[PDB]
RNA sequence: GCACGGAGGCGAAGAACCAUGGAUUUCCGAAUGAGAAUCUCUAACAAUUGCUUCGCGCAAUGAGGAACCCCGAGAACUGAAACAUCUCAGUAUCGGGAGGAACAGAAAACGCAAUGUGAUGUCGUUAGUAACCGCGAGUGAACGCGAUACAGCCCAAACC
RNA sequence: GCUUUACUGCAGGCUGUCGCUGAG
């Protein structure tokens, strides 16, 4: 909410989320919000997702303006549990971030042209 | 003392049961007896009826009835 | 656990209630209700209990005026103890 | 690199810039209509807690408390005083409001034992401040070896007996030198001098 | 007045204990009940 | 009216009564409050310091 | 049993008596199903909590104790030959809470300034010294030293 | 104990200021 600047429609959330999970298999992800801020740090994401229903706020915060500083870019999901079983976890996930896509490169970047896009 | 406690010991539950039921009504018979200031008393047994009573009871709880 | 019936009342006025009235008067305790004064009563003495009256006495006991059917005969039940 | 906890850290040096300063401006309508005690799931200052003890585990437990800020709240006297005894107005209490907080937390939760607490603000009129508290009883916690020795019959109460990290630096503890002379080892033994 | 149940077992007790020592425990003592209580002389509880 | 001797003829009202937790003639049946244990007011048992010297 | 009466009884089937362990252990009482001056009324962890099979299923708290101990609240008589700061005193007393002992404790120390000491209590001393104070009356340490006993470690984070 | 334009203070009321506290 505070840190969210602009709205993704239902539907560009399951392109996301379904490349998300192709990723886990073919690719590498990183799952949690520790992992994956060191992953815009060390500049190896290509794709962080970021939960909108985490509370206190300020666990993800800083991901939106450290990934703009960083080129690295970013999606919202409305909730958090799905991030969590896209990124293959029995629990919930804050944020979570595509380490290097898997045959999904190319929908994935697909992806970041319609965020882009969509300001 | 005419009650021990090995004989408590080699009765069946039902008859340490109908033991203590047969106490009780000489006990019962004693303090009416008493009551009545009936002197055919003897002191030494109303006492032991209440110990007798205690011993079945103590080893009715220590068999598991 | 206490038993109901303690042992019988016996005094000059329950001699006469006895004598004249069909009735037996027991030192109960004071725990007990009527209807468990005539239960107990009746399985002691194999008798048919009409009616029970109950005090609690300046003694700290209670005390049950029982009253026995035609049937039975107080003065009897009483002169087996 | 940096961890993410250090985000929210570096957020709390400032509570009153940025993004944080805006979630407070909306979470504090909320808080101020909620009670003395409220237990939540997740602690606000995520780094904090895990700092002072925190663990996502069973029978440990976060609350926040709200504590009202000034002053001792106290009565005029009733009988004779000598000048230097007749104040009301500038009387503050020797006990700061965060432990003022820890206990009212503590005995809303008889049960658990105060492991830690830390500030989250405050507006006009009340402070509000979020307990680590510990179930002592729970195997989870009797079996890990970082938090175990809460468990110890000696650490029952350990908050009003002052046993906190609050307790220990309002007592005077902090330094091992010059000006502790008065509160180590304890106020009391000390003659109640400091 | 009206008294319940549990007073009137406790002034039957105070009515007890206003006995007197029997006679056999002063030969078996070889040689006074001091809690003696008349009723207009002295006060009971409650 | 002498607010001694007459004063003392309309005393025949019941306060303090036999403690059920004590067992001491203070539960005060008006306020349900015992004056020595203090049961009614307390689950702790009522005592003072005052009640016996200082150093003692 | 104290308790030496009267009567009667128990004990060689080893009683009495002592030690340890077990059984029984009414009602009120923190008192907890609800109410009540120790009783009563129609199944009960009342209340607050943790876990939770989200069901009181598994658990915790409550109250006591000679003083000691820790954390809060905190006088006045008195002394100053009056009295206000000061003093009595952080005493009396009050609120909360632990244990068999508490508390403290492995340096953002000390500062005989050093090429030095090396967690913490406590005892002796340092010393009525330094310091405070209508600079009045009064108040009053510490470092060090000699002893006692000695013990040193775990997280948070980085990287996984 | 009581009084007051006795001494010294303490509640309380009034008033400025800071925090809560923001936009043009
Ligand atoms: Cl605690
Ligand atoms: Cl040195
Ligand atoms: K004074
Ligand atoms: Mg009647
Ligand atoms: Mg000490
Ligand atoms: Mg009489
Ligand atoms: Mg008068
Ligand atoms: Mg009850
Ligand atoms: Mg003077
Ligand atoms: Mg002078
Ligand atoms: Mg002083
Ligand atoms: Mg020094
Ligand atoms: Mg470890
Ligand atoms: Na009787
Ligand atoms: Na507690
Ligand atoms: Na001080
Ligand atoms: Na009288
Ligand atoms: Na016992
Ligand atoms: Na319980
Ligand atoms: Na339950
Ligand atoms: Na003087
Ligand atoms: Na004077
Ligand atoms: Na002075
Ligand atoms: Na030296
Ligand atoms: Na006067």
């Amino acid at each position: 909410p505070v840190y969210v600047d602009f709205d993704v429609p239902a539907d560009l959330e399951d392109d996301a989320l379904e490349a998300l999970e192709v990723a886990r298999d073919t690719g590498a992800v990183k799952k949690g919000t520790n992992e994956t801020t060191k992953s815009i740090e060390r500049g190896s994401a290509e794709l962080v997702f970021v939960a909108e229903d985490v509370q206190p706020e300020e666990i993800v915060m800083h991901i939106p303006e450290l990934a703009d500083e960083k080129g690295v870019p970013f999606i919202f999901v409305e909730q958090q549990d799905d991030l969590g079983h896209a990124a293959g976890l029995e629990v919930g996930s804050a944020a979570a971030a595509v380490t290097d896509a898997g045959e999904a490169d190319a929908d994935v970047e697909d992806i970041a042209d319609k965020v882009e896009e969509l300001r | 003392t005419v009650l021990h406690v090995q004989e408590i010991r080699d009765m069946t539950p039902a008859e340490r049961e109908a033991e203590l039921d047969d106490l009780k009504t000489e006990l019962l018979n004693a303090r009416a007896v008493q009551a009545a200031g009936g002197a055919p008393e003897n002191p030494g047994r109303i006492k032991e009826l209440r110990k007798a009573i205690a011993r079945i009871k103590t080893i009715q709880g220590e068999e598991g009835d | 656990s206490w038993d109901v019936i303690k042992h019988p009342h016996v005094t000059e006025k329950a001699m006469n209630d006895m004598d004249f009235q069909n009735k037996l008067q027991f030192a109960v305790d004071d725990r007990a209700s009527k209807g468990e004064v005539a239960d107990a009563v009746e399985e002691q003495y194999d008798v048919t209990v009409e009616q029970v009256n109950t005090q609690n006495t300046m003694d700290g006991e209670k005390k049950a005026v029982v009253r026995l059917s035609e049937d039975d005969d107080a003065q009897e039940v009483a002169s087996r103890i | 690199a940096r961890s993410a906890y250090s985000y929210i850290r570096d957020a709390w040096e400032n509570p009153g810039d940025g993004q944080l300063a805006e979630l407070q401006w909306q979470r504090q309508q909320e808080w101020r209509n909620e009670g003395a005690v409220e237990r939540i799931e997740r602690p606000t200052r995520l780094d904090k807690a895990r700092s002072q003890g925190y663990k996502a585990k069973q029978g440990v437990i976060v609350a926040r408390v709200s504590v009202r800020k000034g002053s001792a709240r106290k009565r005029r006297h009733k009988a004779g005083r000598r000048s230097k005894r007749q104040g009301v107005t500038r009387i503050t209490r020797r006990k700061d409001i965060q432990r003022v907080a820890e206990e009212r937390a503590s005995r809303t939760f008889p049960n658990l034992r105060v492991l830690n607490s830390y500030s989250v603000g405050q507006d006009g009129r009340q402070k509000w401040h979020e307990v680590i508290l510990i179930d002592p009883n729970h195997p989870a916690i009797q079996n890990d070896d970082d938090l175990s020795w809460i468990c110890a019959d000696d650490q029952a109460d350990r908050v009003f007996r002052g046993l906190t990290g609050a307790g220990r630096r309002n007592r005077g503890l902090s330094g091992k030198g010059k000006g502790s002379e008065k509160t180590r080892p304890s106020l009391r033994s000390n003659g109640g001098k400091a | 007045g009206k008294k319940s149940k549990a007073t009137k077992k406790r002034l039957a007790k105070l009515d007890n204990q206003n006995s007197r020592v029997p006679a056999w425990v002063m030969l078996k003592t070889d040689r006074r009940n001091h809690k003696r209580r008349h009723w207009r002389r002295n006060d009971t509880d409650e | 009216t002498g607010a001694g001797t007459p004063s003392q003829g309309k005393k025949n009202t019941t306060t303090h009564t036999k403690c059920r937790r004590c067992g001491e003639k203070s539960y005060h049946t008006k306020k349900k409050v015992c004056s020595s244990c203090g049961f009614g007011k307390s689950a702790k048992r009522r005592d003072y310091e005052w009640q016996s010297k200082a150093g003692e």
